[PDB]
């Protein structure tokens, strides 16, 4: 029902036999000749390995399909991806405070399982 | 069922305003056509 | 890595006491052309690129300019009710076509959810049984670590 | 949205990796078992082929579907021109 | 801008109507004296079958490309959408399965830290006696 590159409600779906992953016609032929081979798999497909209706009730006020609905479409494209590069930029970020303090909890184990089998190993040693 | 060469504009925002001129002038090149 | 969820029934004060020791520790070790510029400056900036503000207002009695701009309301305005016509022919129909397609669309995630929903219980129904095995052989364990703890000294 | 062989509107729709349709998966089975061929086409088919990812999708409405419209607006005043072209 | 039987640039674009490929009139026609056949596909075609000539008639030799560009631009935007989103999801498995097994082993340390603290009262109060 939706296409798994853009995030689309496909015109013209067309499914890969490699994969079975549903895209939208003219994205999949753009992915194919840039590099060939499936998006999702990595695994090697071509434009003849492909095989081959949707409503949209246009508003009663459709002047604003060239100004203003044009105009929040070249917007609403603009702020997202910058908002999502945003998002990306912090992700990776907040990964290297994940992975130092792993390690950070790494080292107090370590140090603490000398320390506390030592200490139990004690016991057992005062008893003589 | 029965040349392809692809228009290379020149070096955003005023490709805006250029289809909405194309629009316009294509609106009177119509409109023009029909009174005659 | 052990550490038993289920089993350890862990205060937050414990959780702020590791937190602490975890913070010490780390107190030592410390593709797109032309588009995509204008876009992230678009973006950047926080201003859209301004559109033809002209059609709405116009001027009677202007010139040959607005004899131009009066000639663009008329057809625009024909084909504004030509294409208000072939809407309101079908009407309502077209429209709750497309509704019917939207309740397909909606069902489908819902049903996701569940799926899920369902394999996430199931790991941790497994991890649940595997925390309670241990937890008995750690009880084991103890109880027997400390019957030698005093064996041991009831002999001396 | 319905399923092509029954009629019905399929309850776990399967689409086919060979005629592009999209089945009931209770149907299609069958059909697979009774001979491994795909309904519509009659070219071969197991179960494995049928199929029932990050990206999040909104519904189709009036940026693709625009630039489509924007066809419709040209295409058809391209046809208001030979009106009065041939006239 | 070229015929399919000799490879020059065609100054009559002639075509058959059985197989969809432009040729040259002369040519063509030369092979369609030859034998009553198109060249392609082997089917029968006659000369009258033949479609000559340039078109251009109440038609008058822009717009239509600027929405094919529009579309073009926008075929790239969807593109560099889906490589951004894959990397912030695949992070984001990094992240959730990391914080997860922080929290996760900052349990051990809260276990380890009071069985070492248990090992010190108890051998503390044996070695004093």
């Amino acid at each position: 029902m939706l296409c798994a590159i853009s995030g689309k409600v496909p015109r013209r779906p067309v499914l890969s036999p490699k994969s079975r992953t549903i895209f939208e016609k003219s994205l999949l032929e753009q992915y194919v000749k840039d590099t060939g081979n499936d998006p999702i798999t990595n695994e090697p497909l071509s434009i003849e390995e492909i095989v081959e209706s949707a409503q949209q009730a246009s508003l009663t006020e459709s002047i604003p399909n060239l100004l203003t609905s044009l105009q929040n479409e070249w917007d609403a494209i603009m702020l997202e991806n910058f908002k999502l590069r945003s998002t990306l930029d912090s992700l990776t970020k907040k990964l290297s405070t994940v992975m130092y303090e792993r390690d950070a909890a790494k080292l107090v184990a370590a140090q603490l399982l000398m320390e506390k089998n030592e200490d139990s190993k004690d016991l057992p040693k005062s008893s003589q | 069922e029965i040349a392809q060469q692809a228009s290379l504009t020149e070096s955003i925002p005023n490709l805006l305003t250029s289809l909405q001129n194309e629009w316009d002038a294509i609106m009177l090149e119509n409109f023009k056509l029909r009174s005659t | 890595m052990d550490g038993l969820s289920f089993v350890d029934k862990i205060p937050d004060g414990y959780k702020n006491e590791i937190d602490q020791l975890v913070k010490k520790e780390f107190a030592n070790i410390k593709a797109d052309n032309s588009v995509s510029t204008l876009t992230n400056a678009l973006y950047t900036e926080y201003l859209k690129q301004r559109n033809n503000k002209k059609r709405r207002t116009p001027d009677f009695n202007d010139d040959d300019d607005t004899l131009f701009l009066e000639e663009y309301r008329r057809k625009y305005p024909r084909i504004d009710t030509s294409r208000y016509i072939p809407n309101e022919s079908s009407e309502v129909s077209l429209l709750g076509i497309v509704d019917s397609y939207l309740k397909h669309q909606e069902i489908v995630l819902d049903t996701l959810l569940p799926q899920t929903v369902s394999n996430q219980w199931r790991i941790n129904n497994d991890y649940i049984r595997q925390t309670c095995t241990i937890v008995e052989e750690m009880n084991i364990q103890q109880r027997k670590q400390i019957n030698d703890l005093e064996i041991y000294r009831k002999r001396l | 949205m319905l399923c092509a062989i029954s009629g019905k509107v399929p309850r776990r729709p399967v689409l086919s990796p060979k005629s592009r349709t999209i089945f009931e998966k209770s149907l299609l089975e069958q059909y697979v078992k009774d001979t491994g061929n795909d309904p519509i086409t009659n070219e071969p088919l197991s179960i494995e082929e049928i199929v029932e990812s990050a990206q999040q999708a909104s519904l189709t409405e009036s940026i693709p579907n625009l630039l489509t419209s924007l066809q419709n607006e040209w295409d058809a005043i391209m046809l208001e021109n030979f009106k009065l072209r041939s006239t």
